[PDB]
């Protein structure tokens, strides 16, 4: 309920690693 | 060389924000069951520690930043870099802002006015980022950094109705 998947540090993990490949 | 170093230094301070957030979600449990109150400032003290590492690691980011930008005078790299360092303030923007609210319940009055300090200091670089981001925006025709500009963007606004959720 107040888990938020933009919280979690595995997205950040794959958000820089996306924007790091691009 | 510095582009892996830049992700080095990202991957290090995602580690410390993982370190918070540990740490603030154990002490919410604990807090709620009345845990006593060494084993709530033990996890005040890890939030403290791991945000005083966040903060050296965004002073090693943002002086690799600026090294890796002005060497290449490219546009899409440093809005690339600056989408990163968005984000890297992001998390230490979050990671103040659950300190804070775990400092609030213990009362310790000076650690809240330390972070108010830090939280401050956070947004005005996030706007000042925000300022430079949305001028190369313009100047790139990557439409994938642009996508990248919009998520980090959604995220904030995430994460600023995940923190109201909290205090």
């Amino acid at each position: 309920s107040d888990y938020s998947k933009y919280l979690d540090s595995r997205r950040a993990q794959d958000f820089v690693q996306w924007l790091m490949n691009t | 060389g510095s582009m892996e170093k830049l992700a080095e230094i990202m991957q290090e301070i995602i580690e410390a924000y993982q370190e918070v957030k540990d740490a603030f979600f154990k002490f919410i449990k604990a807090v709620h069951e009345g845990a006593p109150e060494e084993e709530l400032k033990k996890y005040l003290e890890k939030m403290k520690e791991a945000l005083e590492k966040m903060k050296e690691l965004l002073e090693r980011l943002e002086k690799e930043a600026k090294k890796v930008i002005e060497e290449n005078k490219d546009k899409k790299l440093e809005l690339k870099v600056l989408l990163m360092l968005r984000l890297a303030y992001l998390l230490l923007k979050v990671s103040i802002e659950l300190t804070k609210i775990a400092a609030e319940k213990l009362g310790d009055k000076e650690l809240v006015e330390e972070l108010e300090k830090e939280s401050k200091e956070v947004e005005k670089k996030i706007k000042e980022l925000e300022e430079r981001i949305k001028k190369l925006l313009e100047e790139v025709d990557d439409e994938e950094l642009k996508e990248a500009y919009k998520e980090v963007e959604e995220m904030e606004k995430e994460a600023e109705k995940f923190l109201e959720k909290m205090r």
